[PDB]
């Protein structure tokens, strides 16, 4: 159930390939993306990591799964705070 | 990955280099990926062009890159050699002009030159265009390099012809020299065999057919049926310049024959290529025969 | 006596004729010639401004090579490999890999014009162009060959274009688009006017000066010599553009210039931007990459375009903004993913260097500096795991370079995507997506390296599998920090 | 002693120049042997070579305030001479190769090989005399700019000698029974048509005054060779279907014309002193009759 | 086709003939020809071993200059003058002054043979020799000219032979004796066999290596290029000696070789000896001057002489002793009288250097070391008056170099004097006196610079008056300590 | 009354021209020579200095003058310490 996304993490300089799973929650998706950004090129922060379609203003629910999100493989997401 | 020491030459040469090998060998990355010669859509127009006219050529070898110019010329040594030849031609032109050579040719020879010599600039430019085509399509950089130098040599001959056309016109201003050559190329019967031959040859787009028709049929015919007869007629008409100029051009032409024959030898390592090369020679030879016969009738008229 | 060139030159390009045994279109098919339906006779007005002749050519070029090779031989005891700054050695490695076999590819762009251009003067100048680019390809193989015995990364002077290394794919995608993959008139416009006249001429002047500063006179001399060839063939585009404009093809001409300048810029930003602002020792930086773009590239484009009757490309303000930002992100990426490069990137973010960056790019520290702060503290704590990547960057389906933006306090990153014939494409700028849509058949079924990764072509499906796919043959070939992280000591 | 700034060029040029030509830098004012009139060379003032130079250079009737100011009108230096002559030799060596390939020599008119054996191949002696004589003017001339023209002229003489050796051998391959390469010394020594030339050169080679040597060699002997040997040989060759020899001679005549050119420039320089008109004219009148007799004898032989 | 040189070469030197209209002796006067009464027919046996032809010559020499000049141009902005060790700069200054216009003088030695040698092969090879030395003179004027604007001492590249500076007089007295002031066969023997084959070949090879070590690749390339010409004309002497021996003139051949080798040695010891053992940085000394003389000059002479059927010169044991001693005293003199040189001598007597000198010349510190001890103490006490002379050294009436000996514990100095035709002459060795007596008419009325001083030719009669006479034109031109005495406080 | 001699001083490395006076005693000649050697290239030493014709064994008397000695101009002398 591998599910590739292209993810841009808040305050990082690029978009990266992150392969997540169809049944991952958004919380779990954010954690998998953060692994490749936080304490590498982005300072660690308190606050809730949220996922959204790239450049959109609406956030996915934290416990919504990739499978029910309406996202398609290889679409671009942002991982942001608050 | 493991640790490896530096190699003394390129990795592709290291398990076996001359200056020639170092700077000439295996540079066409466009042969690496059969379905995508170029780093573009596999169906881009130029990728389709190359897949048809290079990759799919009925002339086949598993290692075209292994071809080697028998003269192993590189840009540096080509210019060393040709600077020497142009020094020769420059002194020829300068000193023959000083002694008013063109005044001393037999009566009427200027009209033979206007008709049979000055329009060669069109033939030579066709050779130039054609050699450039074989350059860009050939499946090995060592083959392409021979074609580059041959393209340059063709421009060399064109330039010689332009210079002498103008110069001769200074002594013979009423012969149409430098004025009538396009019309002759287009309409004079003696040129129509050559023009038909080159128009058709320039639209043979398979790299192998292009090579065989240009270098194994057209160019040897020009040596035997144009260059050499022109020398003989010149001597008979007290033109001592033209045969000496052609001598230097024939040096280029023999070099073209030398690498061409070497490529045929390479190709014939695949026994299937004999029939393919022979088939193209048999196809093109009749046009070349007629080109020669029409030209020689005009020269003897 | 000899007669002056001006008296016989016209006969050297009196070579057009009216075909009868084949048609004009068979002889010059539009897909290879690019004549846009403009008939033969109109092309005879084509007039190259800088004329030359075969005897002159072989004479001057013999002299040029005599000097270039004599200097190389006389300085072979100078031991540049051992005595140069690592920054300079990496500059050589990057340059030779990105350029040498590309120069040889340019022979084919010139040959395309020599055969298929309807303009006689173009066909002759392109013949000299074939020879010039032959020279440049051979020089830039012969010279780095000397260093093979010192360092396997110099093998990439030959190997890069034979590889699937990501920067090599970006170079090949660009050069196959503007040099080898289009009709003759497109090559004249995109290669000789936009790329050579527009970028490489001034770049090579800059690089030769840099080489002298680095104490590498063999390379300074080599690059200076190559630059003196440029105008002889780079001149071909101008008259082609004039001809198009005079014959109703202004918008077609503009489009080709627009496409080529942007594509050149993105590659230039990844290859040369980091060298100028980061690899070059601070004391030897006469100006920033931005100042260079403004001083030597942008203004020249503006005035050469106006002279032709063309306009600044539609994206000019985007271009100007990009010069402030793009190469800083590209540099960060090349360094963080240094293991995928065939040279050793210099981080270039010592405190004194960051002071210079702040001066040249006000606000640099609040942007890229935020990332380098994290990286720098990790280096100081010897957290090598945190300065080594474990995934791939997302890559532009046009430039083949990763998707970047501005980091830190002004975080802004934008991907420009496109659904086209059932497939989702991603682009690193509005202009790159536009280029795609200008000629989708050139691009639409191309797979970038991440597309191939996702499609199963790269095994194992890991960064390690990707390094193998990219053509690395030993541990030593993969890029490392140019200074072994000594920069973090102070 | 005071403090002075560096000079941008040699002190002897630094007044009137900032950056002289390459020619000036490497050619001008190099004969230190003219600095001391009592001791040209740094030896006893009465050493044999000092006596020789005081007599045959310093005391020449040909006088000038500033011989060093003489300038080769071509401003040739070693580097630019070799560039030029490598080109000319590429021309000639290519002609030799091509004419040999088409067996040019077998097609000359009947008897021409005997005229060549009699009138062409012994030119190696005449040309070597010119070589020897040019070297003498070199070593005696009172300015390095004059001597340099002489060096290059010595080399050109050897060039002509070498052409003649090459062609003598080559022609003998086609015509083995004409005495080519075998009888030239005897012809030079005993054949009437050569004796004018031999007498001329034996006497010219023993004119040791640098001025008389220059005038006899370059204003009398060498122009006579152009008019009465080279050009008539050229015309006769064409008449006999020898196409190579006239082309070869035209390359050699290019050298000869260059020699005439610098010689004329030296005369113009010399004539700045009006006393030199009578001196030069007198030497030309002294030597011309020998040269005319040489020409007449050679031409009778050529035409026989 | 072309015919190989062996097929036609003999005709190029078939140029001897029996004169009739003048006598053989009129055509080839003994004073200019040096034929020693040997008739023309015998000279036809002369056979130069290394054949050359005109077309080959202009082609090869064209290539050599293409390289030499292109290297100079490409290194123009490398700032060699500013970045070289002072010892190297002084080495250049000394070399160019002593050599450049002397090379041009060698044209005349070659011209003497070209006209007056009775051997046809000699006359032709001497013609190439005229050309070779023209090249060398022009090269070695063109190359130092660049430095005139930086340093007045480089003016002496041109000025030295035009001056009465003492070392210039020593050079001219030698070169006028062996090059320009004797008959053709003497030139063949004394210049091409004794001096060129015997000394300059190995000297130039050594100097080119020293240049590379010093980082001066332009000069290294230049000197190497010049050395490649030497064999072409230096070959002339051997065949001349063989012919003399074959024709009953062995005694005369030996005498001329004996003379030439000794005269070359004394000048070599003052010009090159100090450079090798004192100017060259200690770390870059591969052998001592003595070791160089032994293993590259003396042994080679011994073997070449035996090969020709000649003997070691009578003074060989004196020669061997001299290489231990002479140049140490010559160096001391050049340094103490440095204000009279056009270069800046390096003292070369730091403790580390004195240790090396002691290793290479056991007993050095007991001898020359004693003098340097006094000099060093005075420098430390800033007694500049005591390290600058007031008087003139006494000068050899042959070599024109001052009369020296061994100082210190083992003090020994010997002047060899002669009363001749009412005048008292002084010589620096038994051999120098012998040379004078071999040919007194060559030498007897020559006045050395001290003779001139005592004859009232130099006013004021002081060392300062002498400096004016020697041609110095400013304070800057006079020799100073190369390192401004930095070596003393070490 | 100037009189040129060429003088070699004990333990020095060379011979120098020294212009002395006809009426100088040998002691005065030795001092004039010593001036150009001692504390320049030769360590100062206690002792009487003597003059002799070059390489001679016999010394000139100390109070004999140049004129009295029969020395000719430009002859070579040694200056050496007393035995
Ligand atoms: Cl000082
Ligand atoms: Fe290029
Ligand atoms: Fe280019
Ligand atoms: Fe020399
Ligand atoms: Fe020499
Ligand atoms: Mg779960
Ligand atoms: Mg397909
Ligand atoms: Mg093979
Ligand atoms: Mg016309
Ligand atoms: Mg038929
Ligand atoms: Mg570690
Ligand atoms: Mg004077
Ligand atoms: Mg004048
Ligand atoms: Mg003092």
């Amino acid at each position: 159930s591998a599910f590739p996304v292209h993810a841009a993490f808040e305050k990082d300089f690029l978009v990266q390939l992150v392969v997540v799973d169809l049944n991952d929650s958004m919380d779990q998706v954010a954690e998998k993306v953060a692994y490749h950004c936080v304490n590498r090129r982005v300072a660690p922060r308190e606050g809730v990591m949220r996922v959204r379609k790239h450049r959109s203003t609406e956030l996915f629910p934290r416990d919504m799964t990739i499978a029910e999100s309406g996202l398609n493989p290889t679409e671009v997401i942002d991982v942001v705070f608050e | 990955f493991e640790s490896k020491k530096p190699m003394r030459t390129w990795s592709h040469l290291a398990e076996m280099p001359s200056e020639y090998d170092i700077v000439s060998r295996k540079l066409h990355y466009s042969t690496n990926n059969p379905d995508s010669p170029w780093e573009l859509s596999p169906d881009s127009p130029m990728n389709l062009w190359y897949k048809q006219y290079r990759n799919a050529s009925p002339l086949k070898h598993d290692n075209w890159d292994a071809f080697t110019d028998p003269d192993q010329l590189v840009y540096r040594t080509y210019n060393l050699m040709q600077d020497g030849q142009e020094s020769y031609v420059q002194s020829l032109f300068d000193q023959f002009n000083e002694r008013e050579h063109d005044q001393m040719v037999r009566e009427g020879w200027e009209h033979t030159m206007a008709r049979c010599y000055s329009p060669l600039r069109y033939l030579f430019h066709c050779l130039q265009m054609s050699s450039a085509y074989v350059q860009q399509m050939a499946p090995a950089s060592t083959i392409s390099n021979c074609c580059i130098l041959q393209t340059a040599d063709s421009l060399r001959w064109l330039t010689h012809t332009a210079y002498r056309t103008h110069e001769l016109s200074l002594t013979y201003p009423d012969a149409g020299l430098g004025e009538h050559e396009r019309e002759l190329w287009e309409k004079e019967p003696g040129w129509q065999g050559l023009r038909e031959l080159m128009e058709k040859q320039l639209t043979a787009f398979d790299w192998g057919e292009a090579f065989v028709s240009l270098n194994l049929v057209v160019k040897p015919m020009i040596v035997e049926s144009i260059f050499k007869p022109l020398q003989q007629q010149a001597w008979e008409n007290n033109d001592t310049l033209l045969p000496l100029l052609i001598d230097s051009q024939l040096k280029d032409a023999e070099r073209h024959s030398r690498w061409s024959k070497a490529l045929v030898k390479h190709a014939l390592e695949n026994p299937d290529n004999h029939a393919v090369i022979e088939g193209w020679i048999e196809k093109w030879r009749p046009l070349a025969d007629r080109a020669a016969e029409a030209y020689l009738s005009m020269l003897s008229s | 006596a000899m007669h002056p060139r001006k008296d016989w030159y016209e006969l050297t390009r009196a070579t057009n004729w009216t075909p009868s045994y084949v048609t004009e279109e068979q002889l010059f098919p539009e897909r290879m010639s690019g004549h846009m339906g403009i008939p033969l006779e109109k092309w005879e007005s084509y007039d190259e401004p800088y004329k030359t002749s075969y005897p002159e050519y072989v004479s001057i070029q013999r002299e040029k090579d005599a000097g270039a090779y004599s200097v190389k031989a006389a300085l072979e005891r100078a031991k540049i490999y051992e005595n140069s700054d690592p920054g300079w050695i990496s500059t050589l490695k990057s340059h030779y890999g990105a350029i040498a076999v590309g120069e040889y590819a340019a022979v084919t762009g010139e040959g395309r014009m020599a055969r298929f251009s309807k303009a006689p003067g173009n066909r002759n100048m392109a013949t000299f162009g074939m020879m010039d680019e032959l020279r440049h390809g051979q020089l830039q193989l012969f010279f780095p060959h000397e260093y093979c015995k010192k360092d396997r990364q110099f093998d990439w002077a030959w190997r890069a274009y034979h590889s699937n290394e990501w920067a090599a794919i970006a170079a090949k995608h660009f050069f196959d688009d503007i040099i080898t993959g289009r009709d003759a008139i497109s090559v004249a416009i995109m290669l000789t006017f936009s790329f050579e006249t527009g970028f490489t001429n001034m770049q090579f002047l800059g690089l030769a000066a840099d080489a002298a500063e680095a104490g590498d006179y063999t390379f300074a001399n080599l690059i200076s010599s190559i630059q003196t060839d440029e105008s002889r063939h780079a001149q071909q585009g101008g008259p082609a553009l004039q001809l198009l404009i005079e014959n109703g093809k202004r918008e077609e001409a503009q489009k080709k210039v627009d496409m080529a300048i942007w594509r050149a810029w993105r590659l230039f930003a990844v290859l040369t931007g980091p060298v100028m602002d980061y690899y070059t020792p601070l004391e030897d930086r006469s100006q920033s990459f931005k100042e260079f773009m403004y001083e030597w590239i942008i203004g020249q484009f503006e005035r050469s375009l106006i002279d032709l009757g063309l306009d600044k490309p539609w994206y000019w303000d985007l271009f100007l903004k990009d010069i402030d930002e793009l190469h800083h992100s590209y540099h960060m990426g090349v360094w963080y993913w240094r293991t995928t490069a065939w040279w050793n990137p210099a981080a270039g973010v010592t405190p004194e260097e960051r002071d210079w960056l702040e001066e040249k790019y006000p606000g640099w520290n609040k942007r890229w500096g935020r990332c380098w702060d994290v990286i720098t503290e990790n280096v100081l704590n010897d957290r090598m795991d945190l300065v080594s990547p474990e995934t791939l960057p997302s890559v532009c389906n046009m430039s083949q370079i990763p998707l970047v933006g501005v980091p830190g306090d002004d975080w802004n990153i934008e991907v420009f995507s496109l659904e086209h014939n059932g497939r989702l494409y991603h682009f690193g700028s509005e202009v790159d997506r536009w280029v795609f849509q200008q000629d989708p058949v050139q691009y639409q079924n191309h797979m970038n390296i991440v597309d191939r990764f996702l499609a199963g072509q790269i095994q194992p499906m890991t960064l390690e599998g990707a390094l193998k796919y990219m053509g690395f043959q030993s541990i030593e070939e993969m890029g490392k920090d140019a200074h072994d992280f000594a920069w973090a000591d102070k």
